[PDB]
RNA sequence: CCAUAGGUUAAUGAGGCGAACCGGGGGAACUGAAACAUCUAAGUACCCCGAGGAAAAGAAAUCAACCGAGAUUCCCCCAG
RNA sequence: UUUUGUAUAAUGGGUCAGCGACUUAUAUUCUGUAGCAAGGUUAACCGAAUAGGGGAGCCGAAGGGAAACCGAGUCUUAACU
RNA sequence: AGGACCGAACCGACUAAUGUUGAAAAAUUAGCGGAUGACUUGUGGCUGGGGGUGAAAGGCCAAUCAAACCGGGAGAUAGCU
RNA sequence: UGUAACGGGGCUAAACCAUGCACCGAAGCUGCGGCAGCGACGCUUAUGCGUUGUUGGGUAGGGGAGCGUUCUGUAAGCCUG
RNA sequence: GUUUAUUAAAAACACAGCACUGUGCAAACACGAAAGUGGACGUAUACGGUGUGACGCCUGCCCGGUGCCGGAAGGUUAAU
RNA sequence: AAUUCCUUGUCGGGUAAGUUCCGACCUGCACGAAUGGCGUAAUGAUGGCCAGGCUGUCUCCACCCGAGACUCAGUGAAAUUGAACUCGCUGUGAAGAUGCAGUGUACCCGCGGCAAGACGGAAAGACCCCGUGAACCUUUACUAUAGCUUGACACUGAACA
RNA sequence: CUUUAAUGUUUGAUGUUCUAACGUUGACCCGUAAUCCGGGUUGCGGACAGUGUCUGGUGGGUAGUUUGACUGGGGCGGUCUCCUCCUAAAGAGUAACGGAGGAGCACGAAGGUUGGCUAAUCCUGGUCGGACAUCAGGAGGUUAGUGCAAUGGCAUAAGCCAGCUUGACUGCGAGCGUGACGGCGCGAGCAGGUGCGAAAGCAGGUCAUAGUGAUCCGGUGGUUCUGAAUGGAAGGGCCAUC
């Protein structure tokens, strides 16, 4: 269970977020993905958090 | 004496129009990253009690 | 001793049966969305009006009558539906 | 609720909701209840005297149930759109 | 040293008993939870003190909700 | 009586007579029956009263939603064929 | 002189037999140990139950003891017969 | 323990193998008489009758219908020196 | 000598002797919510606890663990 | 060896013959120094072994004397018991039969005596297992707690360094 | 700020005395005919000791309890959830302390899409180089490969490579499969907003089947809900999460 839960928070500032897992011993850089924001109903950049 | 309702059951069932009981689905509390979004979306709405379980629920909820 | 103590086995494990197989056979009248066969791999391939799910579950994409057939150069088993 | 020793149904399901204290004091009045009121005007006080609703009731609604056949005034009571159409057709006047 | 403690006498009162009810001071465990420790049984059983024909409580530093009610006690609802 | 199974060498009874074990109160649900019926019924209490009074209340005629709220619709959702 | 020796009363209880619905809910018979001592005995008193007392065996505490007896909680509980 | 490996007597078929016709043989079937449950149909208006088919082993258990005992009203009636 | 009154009298218990240890007296310790009492009208040649068990020859090595005694610089640490 | 499993270890003594006994050896499964080691005169209703005397302990029982047993008169229990017109054998069968099958034998009823059976009588097995049973005991099981101990505050004050 | 000297306050500590609380099972007097007690005087000790509340440690001294099940009796051992195969008798399902193996993950690429590509092994020839490295040809045809067990599947590849990219999307969801139930699984299609492709189209994770934990209790973010006189707020509810 090396992979740990991480939170991806939208850059639109609406407070919505997704959850996933990441291996942090390798690939230590932040994860960025254009994902759908259900509140503003648009695709915005989500940034690593938690 | 009056029959005493099971308060834990009265905090978990609600009576419907025809006399059935509705309940919140299980498996939607604390381990939610690994669960698929389709599965959680189906667990979000309320569900009717099953015919095999109406007997226990009516016994626990006399007044309702 | 009066009795000889035995050993222990190491084979006690097994997994639950997955209820695979053909659900509706030839001639069945099915609604759209009805599951025809539940499979591991594509033992039966999807024909006309039949869809294949992620676990290779063959399901009806239309109302009609199920038909099994053998087609193609490889003599593979296809499931199709005559719309009725 | 005992199931032999496994987790019972009323304990393996989650709790939900809360009991609102406003619902206790809110009541409902049918159109047929209007005709069994004396005075020609429908109020909290007048309905409590006629015994349609309890005395703890602070909020009331008129819903489309039964049939109203007489002109009557409903003042200061929320009324659904179906009841409003029915009351107007029966000739009553509605206001807040 | 005055005093006070102590001593004598006299006057009045109490003592002890009693089935339940009542107020107060102490206060279980079996049992239930299908085990058990929080919890329950239960402030029950029991022990003790006191009083009366009743006792206790009682005349809002009380409720209510922007309307108002008006000490206490008991019964039926509220409401399992 | 207990059992898969008892003539069982498995349990119980020496015999007779008397006694000896599914009750009662309250609450809830279903059935039957009776009254009334979109209504039904009172509780305490009053009453000399099995009468009469007493509708405080409770059940039913509306549901959906966690809830505000809306309402023969409602919830879900930005919106639902 | 002696927790000295032999041995009655007196205190005990090693062996055998009898007895075992006994003469007796622990005795009888024949032997047996101590017998001036850490002995034995009469009368009275004191220690009380999770307590007493115990040259200690979980022994004894009214024919009852790994927690006396009596009354109460109590119709404890008993998925057992 | 005693013949004790046809149930026995006994059997040279009264054994075995074929063929065939008889007969015995159950609470099965049929005949005669009776009772009951269910269904169908007809009639009567029913609250039943008739015809007809069929059913009727039974533990746990479910359903239905009764008998009898003590006491209350009918009953200051009726039975009874 | 004592012991399982009523299936065990023994090699068991006790014992004189030995050692360790506590205790300076309002002693340690014990029975007591407490007052008190025993220890003891005793005072370290006394008293308590523990182990061993006349006497003779002796009682060897280990303080890492648990306990006990002593230390107190530093780390951690309660109510406040 | 009160300790040694292998083990009746091996050697010696005692006996015609000794798994016990005595003395040695040491291969101490698994002795050991105050939960004391080794020895020890005396003592012991203490454990084991040997010898003399003595004998009905025995070879192997015989006889005798008394109390019962046995008979008569009087009084007069008890455990137990579904009912009983209560045989053997072989087989069967809840798998060991007076009762079932086949078969054999057997006139009816007492009294004395024996104890093979009636899975005889007695005690709802004490061994074994089960109960989400009990009790008591132990501990570095859990949770507490009496006690012991630590500090703050209160009873509790003055002055100085 | 490493620092000393010094002013001043507070805090904290220590030691030293004092008497006046408190202790006295020291003496003497009185109540008193009294080894109790109380009062008085005096000596000693002395704000210590002791006690009350709070608090840390210690505490089988005492107390209440727990100490699982399966099991060819129990104990010992082994096992307990999930996946694959056989037993399993050609639908599903099917037991044993039956026979064999695995899982408690991994991957922002190892996912989506477009385009492209096709192995194992052997023979022949070829520098180090050989049985076996890279190369050319041939045979052969999946005897390979699949992130990890086994079964089924895979060439239109589900296997291999590259470009672009985030659909590992949000709200739903006809219908269906599978469970006593809790629940689990499949799913076209609809809406919104996306990615790849010229386009038809494909994409709601991975070739599929293990990689998992109900409820309660809390934590975090948001919220058009509720808010015990009213306006807030705490707390609760809903949604997303631990
Ligand atoms: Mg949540
Ligand atoms: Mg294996
Ligand atoms: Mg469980
Ligand atoms: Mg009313
Ligand atoms: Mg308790
Ligand atoms: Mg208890
Ligand atoms: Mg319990
Ligand atoms: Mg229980
Ligand atoms: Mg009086
Ligand atoms: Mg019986
Ligand atoms: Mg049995
Ligand atoms: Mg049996
Ligand atoms: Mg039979
Ligand atoms: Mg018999
Ligand atoms: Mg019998
Ligand atoms: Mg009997
Ligand atoms: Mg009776
Ligand atoms: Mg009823
Ligand atoms: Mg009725
Ligand atoms: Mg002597
Ligand atoms: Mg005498
Ligand atoms: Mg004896
Ligand atoms: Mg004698
Ligand atoms: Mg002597
Ligand atoms: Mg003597
Ligand atoms: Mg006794
Ligand atoms: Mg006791
Ligand atoms: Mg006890
Ligand atoms: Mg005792
Ligand atoms: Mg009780
Ligand atoms: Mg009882
Ligand atoms: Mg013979
Ligand atoms: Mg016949
Ligand atoms: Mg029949
Ligand atoms: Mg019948
Ligand atoms: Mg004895
Ligand atoms: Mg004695
Ligand atoms: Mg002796
Ligand atoms: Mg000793
Ligand atoms: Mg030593
Ligand atoms: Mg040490
Ligand atoms: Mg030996
Ligand atoms: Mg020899
Ligand atoms: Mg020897
Ligand atoms: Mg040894
Ligand atoms: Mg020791
Ligand atoms: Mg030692
Ligand atoms: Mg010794
Ligand atoms: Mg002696
Ligand atoms: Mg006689
Ligand atoms: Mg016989
Ligand atoms: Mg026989
Ligand atoms: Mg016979
Ligand atoms: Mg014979
Ligand atoms: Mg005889
Ligand atoms: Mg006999
Ligand atoms: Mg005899
Ligand atoms: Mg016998
Ligand atoms: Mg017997
Ligand atoms: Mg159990
Ligand atoms: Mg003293
Ligand atoms: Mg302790
Ligand atoms: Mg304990
Ligand atoms: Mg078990
Ligand atoms: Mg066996
Ligand atoms: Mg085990
Ligand atoms: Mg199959
Ligand atoms: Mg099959
Ligand atoms: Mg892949
Ligand atoms: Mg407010």
């Amino acid at each position: 269970g090396i992979r740990e839960k991480i939170k991806l928070v939208s850059s639109a500032g609406t407070g919505h977020f997704y959850t996933t897992t990441k291996n942090k011993r390798t690939k230590p850089e932040k994860l960025e993905l254009k994902k759908f924001d259900p509140v503003v109903r648009q695709h915005v950049i989500y940034k690593e958090a938690k | 004496p009056k029959i005493k309702t099971v308060r834990g059951a009265a905090k978990r069932f609600k009576k419907t129009g025809k006399g059935g009981f509705k309940h919140k689905h299980a498996n939607l509390r604390h381990i939610l990253t690994k669960k698929a979004t389709k599965r959680k979306r189906h667990l979000r709405p309320k569900a009717m009690v099953s015919k095999g379980d109406l007997g226990l629920v009516i016994a626990c909820l006399p007044y309702a | 001793a009066h009795k000889k103590a035995g050993g222990s086995t190491r084979n006690g494990r097994d997994s639950e049966a997955k209820r695979l197989g053909v659900k509706r056979f030839g001639g069945e009248s099915v609604l759209a969305g009805s599951i025809i066969v539940r499979q591991r791999g594509t033992k039966f391939h999807a024909g006309a009006n039949v869809g294949c799910g992620r676990d290779h579950t063959l399901f009806a994409k239309a109302d009609g009558k199920v038909k099994f057939e053998v087609k193609g150069p490889k003599n593979r088993k296809f499931i199709s539906i005559e719309a009725e | 609720g005992f199931e032999g020793g496994q987790m019972p149904l009323y304990r393996r399901l989650p709790k939900f909701g809360f009991t609102s204290r406003k619902a206790a004091i809110t009541a409902e009045i049918r159109l047929s209840d209007l005709a069994k009121v004396e005075g020609g005007v429908v109020d909290l006080n007048t309905l409590k005297a006629a015994n349609i609703i309890g005395i703890q009731i602070e909020f009331a609604k008129v819903i489309l149930a039964g049939e109203v056949t007489t002109p009557v005034t409903v003042r200061g009571l929320r009324v659904t759109k179906g009841a409003r159409a029915a009351i107007e057709a029966a000739g009553g006047k509605i206001e807040e």
